[PDB]
RNA sequence: UGCGAAAGCAGUUGAAGACAAGUGCUUGUCGUUCGUUAUAAAUGGCCUCG
């Protein structure tokens, strides 16, 4: 998963309503119909300026614009393509409230103006849905009235949810049938949830529930694939349809630190159990199922970025993992300027690969049984060792071995309680700081034998221990996860026969043939000749290593003069080895007349 | 929340007395001959012979008296002694209990207690209202006493009076009529036959008279008697010999007659009621019916196991009762009782309990006597040394794994036991075996092994698993070459894929791969793929060299195929490998030696921390849920969150798991549910003031991430294995072959009279 | 039953020259025409024919040799020299091939089986030479 | 009791064509140009050879009718779908229609053109209309009722038109391929005489066939290409053939494991079957004495033995065929209870199998080494005896006379990879068991020396095998 | 027998009692004990129901 750099679509006009950045997203509406995975067009209603349709690719461009008076606010906007009585057409339905005195529902038909109509709506329009199949426009009002009109804005049906001050209404389709659910605040942080089915009445109420403890004033809401997501006080509350029961609560620690009032937060869905969260100029791609931060990006060139809408992928059915989202970005400066920007989002594969090790949520051995049978203080040690003077080997070993009750200079099965990595790494630092040059404590020998030797200190360990051959020999035998690159360099650099044998065995045991070969191609052409010349001067492992050496250098680079020695050398062992095999197996492996001399 | 409860049964109960021979069987057939009664180690089963189903089951736990009492049943007598569907059970200690079958078990049976002074009850028998009991008192030879038993209605007590005594009884047997006793003593040896309820028969004679001079010249096996049989009339006595020769002796004049067909030691000899017929059985897995009139023989070959006992059961010899041993399983003695028909020699009732194969022998199980000392048998001398060595191994040694592999079938929830070269399919809902199928080649039922042939090792089924769908079986087998050959050290590794349509009961071999992963490389681990990947028709196989191989079933080829490979040719060997797959199937955790590795499935290599180092070698890797991974190393266990890459909890296993279990057994001991949590098992050794054979186990229910213990329960015996049934409950197998579960008017009188008529 | 046997090494799904005849036989999958070409046992002909054989057709020849050797192991040796020269002459071309194991899996498996005989034959000959050395001196 | 286990001892698609085992090679007096099958039972096929057409009975596989009225060479023997009528062309250009099985009577004679008429095919959908192609390069469409004027005269071919095809389910389309390398499509109810569109093959077209309603396969030059009319382009192309492909035929819904098959002649003596379901990939082939000019297969509804027919320029005809107490019978239909318990006897065991079941170890080894015994079966009995643990036992009671047969096979079996390990197993035992008998017997010693020469040779081969394994690691 | 990989790396196979045979002595055995991790061979081969 990844987040792309935002690219500008258009620059928002300098209108007083749009000057309030915190409410700016409220004054920009995104049409649901034109904005999805496959559409290259976006219809956007900018309150007080216009409703404009843009093409995104190959370059952002303005395709259409319908002006609106500066005193009017776009409360709901939708656009959809279809067939109308049959000609292909585009139907745009938008609501404009002017000073709360009047609300205007407007429908425009364009040929792909064919027609335009305007009526007075009883209350502020919250959402608009366009049904091109039945040539219907469905408008939900703040007073709870759902009115179904034709394209001529003739009222065909009216339904009352019996509740006013409706705050949220979202449309969704399941199994080919259209559904809408609505939220209406009640007193004492109580909320009415209703689910309505669109088919004497084309609207059928399926569910009506009151959910308690549901506050709005500091809550950001979005819905996706039957799940309603509520972000509040840094916690994401997830509700399941068709009865809107709280399934799980996700605590997001990166928001609890935000001071209440100054930080701008936007929250939209992008895929199955994946959502987009922006905190001022930082954008987060989140995975709610696994509770992992898939990706993070900071827009250093803008003060804030507010998500408006996001094209959501149904990754369960879609092989596509790339989508887009639209938001408002505000620039830094004395005269801030707001612009509409599009971000390309790679959601990923929706697998546990994408979430591993990316959690946004931030030991000691304990007995198995709390309480007639067989038995087949890290900081205190740290401070005692740190309190020692420099280059005091005897005291350093004495404190370590005595305090930890270690009996052997090498790690043993009994030394497990010391296995805590935090304690060890500190002891490594103390050994390095306290002791430099040619004398190290015996404690290092014990830690070297430890299986959990820190990976951070593996690098250069051979170089540090080069001066003492005994420690260098120990590092080869048992020091865990030593980087292969260093051993290959030491293999061709060391002239001691015993170390050469020990290194090769360690490489073959702990690294694959493929892993060895690639790094081993990097080795200089002269160094390999020195090693090969060493060979010409347990061994099968070395010969296998030589077989690898012949592999990496390649037939071109081999110089015929030197090979003359090698075949004569290699043939010298084949005859020997065949001889030895023959020896190996062997150790595993009457007359009618006779003359005889009788003894009497 | 959770609770433990025994579910299945156990082994059939046998009269496990060394001296007693020809009377091991304790199961009795009803007087009406419509059902067969068999006592098990923990229950009593009444099987209707006609329908061949368990019509009634009596569990000791259900009744308080049997719960406290159960000591083993030494005999069953039809009806009640004190006084039409009653039976009297006699146990070794002396409890005489009258219970009922074909009905409801009464919670107050007529419990009684015979008085015995340092005497262990061995046998009882009756002819007509007269009851005699045989008892044991203690040169490694037990002595026997014959007492008379009568019930006095005044005191309601079983009085015992002395009748006879014999010392250093070696072998003993009772006639079919239950009225004659033949036995052997060291007073080399002498045979004596005595009438029980009368003084009519009283004869004794040294064994050497019967033994031939050639038998004296040859080895002890020729002079070693293995079985005794006595005719009802007492005229004929049959002697078996380890060499395989049968000698019928006429008691009137001590004249001998030699019948020689058995190549190995004869185990079971039994006379017919008339005496003209002799049933013989031994290691050959074949029954021989000897016509004494013409010295002819009829054969019933290819039995499931070697014959321990033979007997004719019927007023006219209608049924034969047989005991089979299944000697291939050296770890455990698997007894199966078979009721055949003289008419057509067909099985009217085969009964046997679950047949697990433990890694090592348990308790005091000893291999049966044979002509030679072999892997599956003991020679004459080898018996005492083997018994002492077994005891001292269970006492002093530390390796006490006794861990058996078991499998659960998702579609049917049947239990699969990978028996040696075969699978036993057993239903624990019904507590009855459903099938026994050979999955391999080899000498398994072609012929009966005898003498050096017995040293041959049949193929070993080491791993047996099901796919998530359950329509496929994956099996891994090892072929052992015959000894004393150049190719005596090249073990062959074989993998097999089988399919079975749900209606049928027999699995069909679909594919065979010879020498997977290469030659002489074992498949240490196998893991079926999750439902996400290839809709549950793929699998992974992992070696001791770290090589991983992913097979899949491809429709176009119509069989399994090798899809992905990763062959890192590591130079070191370790049998401690574990493998786990995510539910989504995206990632694979492979733990080799001390090092755990995370692999991307798509590229089948390292993800791009992928290496986690462990203090010791990893035995088990399992993910309780998609978030958490529980990894057990030889010293401890640790819960790791992949999301954080940090350890949440760590539990110290070394005090209990140090060298008691071989690597890889922790896999089959540790179990995990995919919804609620996992479970940890620890068996431990009990003692009061040096080690004792008895064992005690504890089961701990753990939540995901191991934060808390949902429950801590204890069982009084070594729980060999646990698996997680696909239901919430877990099923556990106990070395007594016990499967339990841990989990959350004139007209009315007229009608009565007519019904009686 | 009808279950098929398989081996774990089956990495399948994971003048005087006759060059023109060889090329046509390989292109047309004419086994009879390929057979007569393979019958030549003169090494100088094997090198020359493979010397002039186009590199693209040299690859598929390896598979053809692999299968023919697999069907008849007694022809392993005489066809060994053929594959010997193909690698010798077209070794550079084979290097510049995206994948070799999948296309030459049969040669891998066929070639591997012969090696596994070597350890046992040496054991057989060693026991065998001991006995032969016995009666020859006696 | 259980029954004794029995001793245990290509593509399904390929196995199907192997069943055409019987091969009858008939000699005709000139190159056989065209071969056709009658669409109905008995499905007797017609062959065009020299100046006559011969019909062959399917079962008898012999000529039953001969049409020799044609003065000049003959160029077609296609039947009408009903099979009652048989049409043929001549070098003179006259096209003649004969009632099948009635050579004497001419049903209809038309002179299509002065030039030769090489193709004459009845329209599969419509009985009345007959299509002819001539060296005049106009493929006239004639009718049985109208014998004096064509109904349509398709043109536009600038070279010889020798390939006419009718698209199944699409009477719309008449497909013609000329030696221009262009395949032309024509619509009949339209005005015609101008192709709907032309498909470029780039090589002279020898035969065009309609595999399916939308798939047209054109075999011309050294390759055959399959074109989809909807997409108007070649979906697949195969050029495995060496010589120029000449003829091609298609059969569908026949009892083989495949749903369909596609046979194509090569002119190289090769006829190969291709699988339309698998992108027209090679699945089987045959070889003949000379170039193949015509190939044919029995129709799907042959109703009996299937026939594969190959036509050669030599006049040789190759035919491969795949062949296809009054109460003793009461059966208790009316009875209440029916019981069946009769068990079939086991399949006959071989002599070696009987011995093993009877523990005749030595004799079983003897049965192994007998003349005319399959090599693989010999391994099984040897493997079983090793598996049973009876190797020394079978070799105990033996002398030199009965030991040689084992050694002889070991001399040959040592070479084989599969038997090499087994041979080493047995040869090891006989040596440790008959070292002294070897001392006193000369003949075996010679058997022993030659064993060294061969086993030594195998070491060289196995050694050489390990060497080449080195290359295959370096090359990768 | 221990460990380990399958290859292998280390370590064992003792003492007493009783019997038989041969000549107190010698040899062999043990349904006898204590302690250590610790060739075979009585002519004797697998049913019938196509």
């Amino acid at each position: 998963p990844s987040l792309s750099q935002p690219f500008r679509l258009a620059t928002l006009p300098k209108i007083a309503s749009l000057s309030n950045f915190s409410l700016q997203a409220d004054y920009v509406q995104v049409a649901d119909g034109t904005f999805n995975e496959s559409t290259n067009n976006i219809t956007l209603g900018i309150s007080g300026s216009s409703i404009s349709q843009y093409i995104i690719n190959p370059t952002p461009k303005l395709t259409f614009d319908y002006p609106i008076p500066s005193t009017n606010i776009i409360t709901a906007c939708n656009a959809e393509k279809g067939q109308a009585n049959k000609r292909n057409v585009e139907i745009w339905a938008f609501g404009l409230m002017v000073n709360k005195g009047n609300y205007t529902l407007n429908v425009i038909t364009k040929a792909l103006f064919l027609s335009q109509y305007k009526i007075k709506a009883k209350a502020k329009v919250m959402s608009i849905k366009i049904d091109t199949k039945n040539s219907l426009v469905i408008a939900i009002l703040q007073n709870g009235l759902i009115e179904i009109f034709d394209f001529k804005l003739t009222l065909l049906h009216s339904f009352d949810i019996s509740y006013d001050n409706l705050k949220y209404a979202k449309w969704f389709t399941e199994n080919g049938t259209e559904y809408v659910f609505v939220l209406c605040p009640l007193q004492d942080d109580k909320v009415c949830y209703k689910l309505l089915e669109l088919t004497s009445s084309p609207i059928k109420e399926l569910s009506s529930t009151i959910i308690e403890g549901f506050s709005f004033e500091n809550s950001k809401l979005c819905y996706q694939f039957g799940k309603l997501y509520k972000l509040n006080q840094g916690k994401i509350y997830i509700y399941s349809l068709p009865h809107c029961q709280l399934q799980q609560v996700i605590e997001f620690p990166m928001v609890d630190k935000l001071s209440p009032g100054d930080d701008l937060i936007s929250f939209q869905p992008v895929s199955v159990n994946r959502v987009l969260l922006t905190v001022n100029n930082v954008i987060y791609l989140l995975d709610l199922l696994h509770c992992s931060t898939l990706s993070q990006r900071e827009l250093t060139h803008v003060k804030t970025f507010q998500l408006l809408k996001s094209a959501v992928i149904n990754s369960e059915k879609s092989h596509n993992s790339k989508t887009i989202a639209i938001g408002i970005s505000t620039k830094n400066g004395p005269n801030p300027t707001s612009s509409l920007e599009i971000i390309n989002i790679d959601v990923g594969t929706n697998t546990l690969k994408d979430s591993l090790g990316k959690s946004f949520q931030v030991v000691i051995l304990k007995p198995l049984f709390d309480d007639r049978v067989k038995c087949n203080h890290c900081n205190e040690v740290i401070e005692k060792l740190s309190a020692l003077q420099d280059n005091d080997i005897t005291s350093f070993d004495d404190i370590f071995f005595k305090e930890l009750k270690i009996k052997e200079e090498h790690y043993t099965e009994k030394d497990r309680y010391i296995s805590d990595p935090g304690f060890l790494n500190k002891v490594l630092d103390l050994i390095f700081g306290k002791f430099s040059g040619n004398d190290y404590p015996k404690t290092l020998t014990f830690l070297l034998t430890h299986p959990l030797f820190p990976l951070s200190r593996t690098r250069n360990l051979l170089s540090l221990l080069r001066d003492q051959p005994r420690l260098f020999k120990q590092a080869i035998v048992t020091c865990p996860n030593l980087p292969l690159n260093e051993l290959l360099e030491e293999l061709f650099s060391i002239r001691n026969r015993e170390l050469l044998l020990d290194i090769s065995f360690r490489i073959l045991q702990d690294f694959t043939r493929d892993s060895i070969k690639q790094e081993m191609k990097k080795l200089s052409k002269l160094d390999v000749q020195n090693f090969i010349e060493f060979i010409t001067s347990q061994s099968t492992q070395l010969f296998q290593l030589l077989s690898l050496v012949l592999d990496s250098i390649g037939l071109f680079s081999l110089e015929g003069a030197l090979l003359e020695n090698l075949t004569l050398y290699i043939d010298k062992q084949v005859e020997i080895a065949e001889r030895n095999t023959e020896l190996w197996n062997l150790i595993d492996t009457l007359p009618t007349y006779t003359m005889e001399y009788l003894d009497i | 929340q959770y609770k433990l409860s025994v579910v299945s049964g156990g082994k059939p109960a046998l009269n496990n007395l060394s001296s007693v021979t020809g009377n091991k069987n304790i199961a009795r057939l009803s007087q009406d001959q419509r059902n067969y009664i068999i006592p098990f180690n923990n229950q009593i089963k009444v099987y209707s012979v006609e329908t061949r189903q368990c019509v009634k089951t009596l569990k000791f736990a259900n009744n308080s008296l049997l719960s406290g009492i159960f000591e083993s049943i030494v005999k069953i007598l039809l009806g009640d002694i004190t006084v039409a569907h009653l039976i009297t059970v006699f146990t070794n200690n002396g409890h005489v209990i009258v219970l009922n079958y074909k009905g409801k078990l009464v919670e107050s049976p007529k419990h009684f207690k015979i008085s015995l002074a340092d005497e262990k009850l061995a046998n009882v028998f009756h002819s007509e209202g007269n009851y005699r009991i045989l008892t044991t008192f203690k040169n490694s030879l037990q002595s026997y006493r014959l007492y008379a038993l009568t019930f006095d209605d005044a005191k309601k007590q079983f009085e015992v009076a002395h009748q006879a005594e014999w010392h250093n009884v070696i072998l003993s047997n009772i006639s079919s009529n239950g009225k004659l006793l033949a036995h052997m003593c060291k007073d080399h040896k002498s045979i004596s036959v005595v009438s029980l309820f009368d003084d009519s028969v009283n004869l004794s004679f040294p064994l050497g008279s019967i033994l031939s001079s050639q038998t004296q010249s040859l080895s002890y096996n020729t002079r070693y008697v293995s079985s005794m049989a006595i005719d009802n009339m007492g005229q004929q006595l049959a002697v078996g010999f380890a060499s395989g020769v049968i000698s019928i002796v006429s008691l009137a004049d001590l004249q001998i007659r030699l019948l020689k067909w058995h190549i190995d030691s004869v185990l079971s000899l039994s006379f017919s009621h008339d005496g003209s017929y002799l049933l013989s059985g031994g290691w050959e897995k074949v029954m021989s019916l000897w016509q004494l009139e013409t010295n002819s023989q009829q054969f019933l070959p290819r039995l499931n196991g070697i014959i321990i006992d033979c007997q004719v059961l019927g007023p006219q010899g209608n049924y034969y009762s047989l005991i089979l041993q299944m000697t291939e399983n050296n770890s455990n003695s698997d007894y199966q009782f078979l009721l055949l028909n003289a008419s057509d020699l067909t099985s009217k009732l085969s009964i046997n309990g679950p047949l697990p194969v433990f890694n090592s022998t348990i308790k005091h199980i000893q291999q049966p006597i044979s002509a030679m000392n072999t892997k599956n048998s003991n020679s004459i001398t080898s018996l005492n040394h083997s018994k002492k060595k077994q005891s001292r191994k269970l006492i002093k040694s530390r390796r006490q794994d006794f861990t058996t592999n078991v499998e659960i079938n998702p579609i049917n929830k049947n239990l699969y036991f990978p028996h040696i070269s075969a699978v036993q399919i057993f239903d624990f809902y019904k507590n009855e075996q459903v099938n026994y199928q050979y999955l391999t080649s080899g000498v398994n039922n072609s012929m009966g092994k005898v003498r050096f042939e017995l040293n041959l090792q049949d193929p070993i089924i080491t791993d047996l698993k099901f796919t998530k769908d359950g329509q496929w079986m994956i099996t891994y087998e090892i072929e052992y070459p015959p000894n004393d050959l150049l190719s005596s050290k090249d073990l062959t590794h074989i993998l097999k894929f089988w399919t079975k349509n749900d209606n049928e009961t027999n699995w069909n071999l679909k594919t065979k791969v010879i020498n997977p992963h290469g030659i002489s490389v074992p498949i240490t681990k196998i893991l079926p793929s999750p439902r996400s990947v290839n809709n549950s028709q793929g699998c992974l196989t992992a070696d001791n060299n770290g090589g991983l191989k992913f097979w899949s079933f491809d429709s176009h080829e119509s069989n399994w195929c090798l899809k992905k490979i990763s062959l890192p040719n590591f130079n070191h060997f370790s049998n401690s490998v574990s493998l786990a797959w995510s539910q989504d199937g995206s990632l694979i955790f492979h733990g080799f030696d001390d090092k755990l590795q995370i692999l991307d499935f798509d590229t089948f290599k390292k993800f791009e921390v992928s290496e986690f180092t462990l203090d010791s070698e990893i035995q088990t890797v399992k993910l309780i849920n998609d978030t958490n991974l529980i990894v057990a190393t030889r010293t401890t266990l640790n819960a790791i969150n992949l999301l954080r890459g940090q350890v949440i909890n760590s539990f110290d296993l070394y005090p209990f798991v140090n060298g008691v279990y071989k690597n890889g057994h922790m896999d089959r001991l540790i179990t995990c549910d995919e919804r609620t949590g996992n479970i940890a098992l620890v068996i431990n050794q009990q003692l009061t003031d040096v080690p004792t054979i008895n064992y005690k186990s504890r089961i701990i229910i753990f939540d995901s991430d191991l934060s808390t213990k949902l429950g801590n329960f204890t069982h009084h015996e070594y729980i060999s294995w646990i698996g997680w049934n696909y239901d919430t409950d877990f099923i556990f197998l106990d070395i007594e072959s016990t499967l339990g579960v841990v989990g959350t008017s004139n007209s009315d009188i007229f009608a009565e009279q007519l019904h009686k008529l | 039953g009808n279950a098929r046997v398989t081996s774990g090494d089956n990495f399948k799904h994971v003048t005087g020259t006759v060059t023109v005849i060889l090329s046509q036989a390989l292109q047309s999958n004419d086994h009879s025409l390929l057979e007569t070409v393979l019958n030549n046992r003169d090494e100088r002909v094997i090198r020359d024919t493979i010397f002039r054989l186009k590199p693209a057709l040299a690859v598929i020849l390896l598979e053809r040799l692999a299968e023919r050797i697999a069907r008849q192991t007694h022809r392993q040796g005489p066809l060994n020299v053929w594959v010997k020269w193909c690698l010798i002459i077209h070794g550079g071309y084979l290097v510049s091939i995206p994948n070799l194991m999948s296309t030459l899996s049969s040669l891998h498996s066929t070639l591997k089986r012969r090696s596994d005989l070597l350890p046992r034959l040496l054991a057989l000959d060693a026991r065998l030479d001991c006995t032969i050395n016995k009666f020859k001196t006696l | 009791s259980t029954a004794r286990p029995r001793i245990i001892t290509t593509t399904p698609e390929q196995r199907y064509w192997r069943q055409y085992t019987s091969a009858q090679l008939v000699k005709e007096h000139n190159s056989v140009t065209h071969i056709s099958f009658n669409p109905q039972h008995p499905h007797d096929f017609a062959v065009t050879s020299s100046t006559r057409v011969q019909i062959f009975s399917s079962r008898t596989r012999q000529v039953i009718k001969t049409f020799s009225r044609f003065k000049d060479v003959v160029y077609s023997a296609s039947f009408r779908s009903d099979g009652k009528l048989l049409c043929a062309g001549d070098a003179t250009g006259l096209v003649s229609v004969y009632d099948s099985y009635n050579p004497r009577t001419i049903l209809l004679s038309i002179n299509a053109s002065t030039h030769p008429t090489h193709v004459t095919k009845f329209h599969t959908q419509d009985n009345k209309i007959l299509a002819t192609a001539s060296d005049d390069r106009v493929t006239r469409l004639w009718d049985i009722s109208n014998a004096y004027e064509p109904q349509l005269e398709l043109t536009g071919a600038t070279d010889y038109v020798r390939t006419l095809s009718f698209i199944p389910a699409a009477p719309h389309l008449v497909a013609t391929g000329s030696y221009d390398g262009l395949i032309r499509l024509y619509d009949t109810r339209s005005s015609g005489s101008t192709p709907i569109y032309s498909l470029n093959h780039d090589q002279p077209v020898e035969n065009v066939i309609a595999v399916s309603p939308t798939q047209i396969v054109s075999c011309g030059g050294n390759n055959f290409k399959v074109w989809d009319l909807t997409s108007n382009k070649k979906l697949y192309e195969r050029g495995n053939f060496n010589k120029a492909v000449t003829c091609l035929d298609y059969v569908e819904n026949f009892d083989s494991p495949m749903q369909s098959a596609l046979i194509a002649s090569s002119l190289d003596g090769h006829v190969k079957v291709f699988d339309p379901l698998d992108n027209f990939q090679v699945k089987f082939g045959w070889k003949f004495s000379g170039p193949v000019l015509s190939c044919a297969v029995s129709p799907s509804t042959a109703q009996g033995n299937r026939h594969l027919v190959a036509g050669l320029s030599s006049g040789l005809l190759a035919i491969r065929t795949k062949k296809k107490m009054r109460g003793s019978e009461y059966q208790g239909d009316q009875e209440h209870i029916i019981h069946n318990d009769k068990v079939r006897s086991q399949r006959r065991m071989r002599a070696f199998e009987r011995n093993i079941n009877q523990f005749k170890w030595s004799e079983a080894l003897d049965n192994a080494f007998v003349p005319g015994m399959a090599k693989e079966l010999t391994l099984t009995v040897l493997q079983e005896l090793r598996k049973r643990g009876k190797v020394r036992v079978a070799l105990y009671g033996r002398d030199e006379s009965t030991l040689e047969p084992l050694l002889n096979w070991c001399l040959k079996g040592i070479e084989d990879v599969r038997s090499a390990s087994i041979v080493a197993d047995w040869v090891a035992v006989v040596l440790e068991l008959y070292g002294n008998t070897l001392e006193s017997s000369p003949v075996l010693q010679e058997l022993m020396i030659d064993l060294k020469t061969k086993v030594r040779h195998e070491i060289h081969k196995s050694k050489e095998a390990q060497r080449i394994e080195g290359m295959l690691q370096l090359l990768t």
